[PDB]
């Protein structure tokens, strides 16, 4: 038995989202309904079709007849941005995919940067790493290039996909690994961030 | 306040057995069913099984033949084993309670209400590493005008999980704990920064607490306010 889902769901802010759970006869069980945030345990927002747990506003409810089982958000904020799973029991435990919510129609932002130099311990320890700190991006992509005084670099560079923070805005870092005498060695050393075609560079130097 | 929490992440070898347990506080066992759900990285959930203390367990068709659980109502504990785990095992694995009514001509389970925080499994054999924590100092050049940052490096450490909290959890506004980045060699890195009123900084102190369960090693490394 299979439950199917959208693999995304959109809403424009303050508006009504609705997720769409389909399978064989869907009405014939009880379905519930989950909602699961980044780097969250899911929790339960509906069970036996449309009762809400205590902890779950009445702007969320539940349906479910014929083939198919929906969530309905009212007023829908970016705080409601979360995977959403459907399930039911039929002989055995069945999840949905699950259905991706973005609340669309925010405003861009440029993103912060903040980029810190090797620490003195690190250095002493004989390592060396750049940590070039990206936040409080809209939307969610930005690629990051790194320099050695005006010269690309490209060995030692890691980033990570950017995630999504608690004010719906994103952020991502990016790490370059040194020795401490290429540290030493070079005039400064730059993170340079592209955003929606755009860039912004920091720029650090060893001192003391 | 009926509270579920798993036995702590980390490694498994693979074809070991997992093994796993959930401890139930603020209230017995008996009175709930309890259920076993784990998520794969970047992937769905996937139900394993259930119990009921008086009951037999019931699992996965998929999972049968290599799952067992069960409950222990003196150290009000329920178990998870899972045999020769592979890296389709590794995943997040949840300890989920559901609520017991009679409905349809049985008592049924009614509802996965309430779950654990989840434990992190990485099928591997590598062996763990802690991480070595490093302090970042603030700089004299804000770009926001008004505030520093300064924050604490989490370096090479395997596997995941890593948390991080300041002050003990007194400190949480502008507190912003980056997702670790997988490096090539295969250990991973993240960062933690708090950001703090420029007429704030160096008023008290600040230290970031970092917790790596799975090599049973946590680090409060302060963080002393000057910038260079």
């Amino acid at each position: 038995y299979e439950l199917t889902q959208p693999l995304s769901v959109s809403v424009s802010p303050g508006q009504t989202a609705i997720f769409t759970c389909s399978g064989d006869n869907l009405g014939d069980k009880y379905v519930c309904w989950f909602q699961q945030r980044p780097g969250q345990s899911p929790m339960l927002l509906i069970y036996q079709d449309n009762k809400r747990p205590s902890g779950i506003p009445e702007r969320f409810s539940g349906s479910n007849s014929g083939n198919t089982a929906t969530l309905t958000i009212s007023g829908t904020q970016s705080t409601d941005e979360a995977d959403y799973y459907c399930q039911t029991w039929d002989s055995t435990v069945v999840f949905g995919g699950g259905t991706k919510l973005t609340v669309l129609g925010q405003p861009k932002a440029a993103p912060s940067v903040t980029l810190f130099p090797p620490s003195s311990e690190e250095l002493q320890a004989n390592k060396a790493t750049l940590v070039c700190l990206i936040s409080d991006f809209y939307p969610g992509a930005v690629t990051v290039a790194w320099k050695a005084d005006s010269s690309p670099v490209k060995a030692g560079v890691e980033t990570t996909t950017p995630s999504k923070q608690s004010n719906n805005k994103y952020a991502a870092s990016s790490y370059l690994s040194l020795t401490p005498e290429q540290w030493k060695s070079h005039r400064s050393y730059s993170c340079q961030v592209t955003h929606e075609g755009s860039t912004v560079e920091k720029t650090v130097a060893p001192t003391e | 306040q009926v509270q579920l929490q798993e036995s702590g992440p980390g490694l498994v070898k693979p074809s070991d057995t997992l093994s796993l347990t959930c401890t139930v506080s603020g209230g017995s066992l008996s009175s709930f069913y309890w259920s076993w759900i784990r998520q794969p990285p970047g992937k769905g959930l996937e139900w394993i099984g259930y119990i009921y203390y008086s009951g037999s367990p019931n699992y996965s068709p998929s999972l049968e033949s290599r799952v067992t659980m069960s409950v222990d109502t003196t150290r009000n504990q329920i178990s998870l084993k899972l045999d020769s785990v592979t890296a389709a095992d590794t995943a997040v694995y949840y300890c989920v309670r559901a609520s017991r009514s009679y409905y349809w001509g049985s008592y049924r389970p009614t509802a996965f209400d309430s779950w654990g925080q989840g434990t992190l499994v990485t099928v591997s054999s590598a062996s763990t590493k802690g991480p070595s924590v490093f302090p970042l100092a603030p700089s004299s050049k804000s770009t926001s005008g008004g505030t520093a940052a300064l924050g604490c490096l989490v370096k090479d450490y395997f596997p995941e999980p890593v948390t991080v909290s300041w002050n003990s959890g007194a400190l949480t506004s502008g507190v912003h704990t980056f997702p670790a980045v997988l490096q090539s060699s295969g250990l991973y890195s993240l960062s933690s920064v708090v950001t703090v009123p420029s007429s704030s900084l160096g008023t008290q102190t600040y230290i970031c607490n970092v917790n790596h369960k799975p090599s049973n090693t946590k680090v409060d490394k302060k963080v002393e306010p000057k910038s260079c």
